[PDB]
């Protein structure tokens, strides 16, 4: 259980394949269920599942 | 699958399926 | 395939003007940068986006581009121009950042 | 003050790996792409690679595509390339340079999508040579 920001929530994370353009900080999925987060500090693309 | 939901499998493989209607085909030919 | 070719070396004479050129097929239509590299120190920004200079860099330091060709230019040879000059030709959008083959300045 | 400093060098037989480490200070490290450019002696500098400012994105020169692997610590303020199969050829004094234009600034969100082409910031270098 994880907490970028403020987005507090629980799950795996993994390095991820998307890329994020410079101004996206977290990704949702088909649903709106957030699914990708953007790590504040290394500012690498981690996939929540 | 974030949201509690499981989708669960068929008992019967849809290889499993074929072959009751190739039993079927093969017994009405 | 891409690479950049330069001459050799120039000679000039202390305030003799000082062409120095890179030349290459799509130089032009990228921007290319120069930078100058005492012997044994690191190489020093000296042109950037074909006619910019970075602050703090002797105004007599002057560049351009055009076509298949850029030219770094020096108004007036000093004695502290004795160095080796490289450009490079630069586009992000590409991944292009390759330099040349350099040339050696000689303040005879 | 703007500083770039290397370490990591030593002599490689050739076939091995070694891993170079570039420290930044003096600015925002997660703002700016990073680039790895080697000199061998009595050569013209030849580009290695370079890395975006999150690292998403990598690209390589035909010399090292495949055998290299640039990548950053935006936390550490680091930058790092993992060398692989080391040849005779790579003996050269590696230098990693910021460049002029920032990408992204992370402090404000300004992303201008129009940059400068210069590198202005260049460290002291570290030496690599391969032989037996
Ligand atoms: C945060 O910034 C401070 C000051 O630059 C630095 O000492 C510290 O290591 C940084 N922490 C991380 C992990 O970004």
């Amino acid at each position: 259980n994880f907490n970028f920001n403020g987005l507090t929530g629980t799950g795996v994370l993994t390095e991820s394949n998307k890329k994020f353009l410079p101004f996206q900080q977290f990704g949702r999925d088909i649903a709106d269920t957030t699914d990708a987060v953007r790590d504040p500090q290394t500012l690498e693309i981690l996939d929540i599942t | 699958k974030f949201n509690g939901l499981t989708v669960l499998p068929p008992l019967l493989t849809d290889e499993m399926i074929a072959q009751y209607t190739s039993a079927l085909l093969a017994g009405t030919i | 395939s891409y690479e950049l070719t330069q001459p050799p070396s120039v000679s000039v004479s202390p305030g003799q003007t000082a062409s120095i050129t890179c030349s290459g097929d799509k130089l032009g239509d990228k921007y290319a940068c120069w930078y100058q590299q005492k012997p044994g120190q690191s190489p020093v920004l000296v042109i950037y986006q074909d006619n910019k200079r970075p602050s703090g860099i002797p105004e007599r330091f002057s560049g351009s581009n055009s076509g298949n060709t850029a030219t770094l230019t020096i108004s007036g040879t000093q004695a502290m121009d004795e160095a080796d000059y490289y450009c490079q030709g630069w586009d992000r959008s590409t991944g292009y950042y390759v330099f040349g083959t350099g040339t050696k300045v000689t303040v005879l | 003050q703007v500083q770039l400093v290397e370490s990591g060098g030593g002599v490689v037989q050739p076939g091995r790996s070694l891993r170079l480490s570039c420290a930044a200070s003096g600015f925002t490290f997660s703002n700016y792409g990073m680039h790895w450019v080697r000199q061998a002696p009595g050569k013209g500098l030849e580009w290695v690679a370079i890395i975006s400012f999150d690292g998403s994105n990598r690209y390589y020169a035909d010399s090292v595509k495949g055998r290299f692997t640039i990548s950053r610590d935006n936390s550490k303020n680091t930058l790092y390339l993992q060398m692989d199969s080391l040849r005779a050829e790579d003996t050269a004094v590696y230098y990693c340079a910021k460049d002029l234009s920032f990408y992204y600034d992370i402090s404000t969100g300004y992303y201008p999508q129009s940059y400068n082409s210069g590198t202005d910031v260049w460290g002291q270098g570290t030496t690599v040579t391969v032989s037996s």
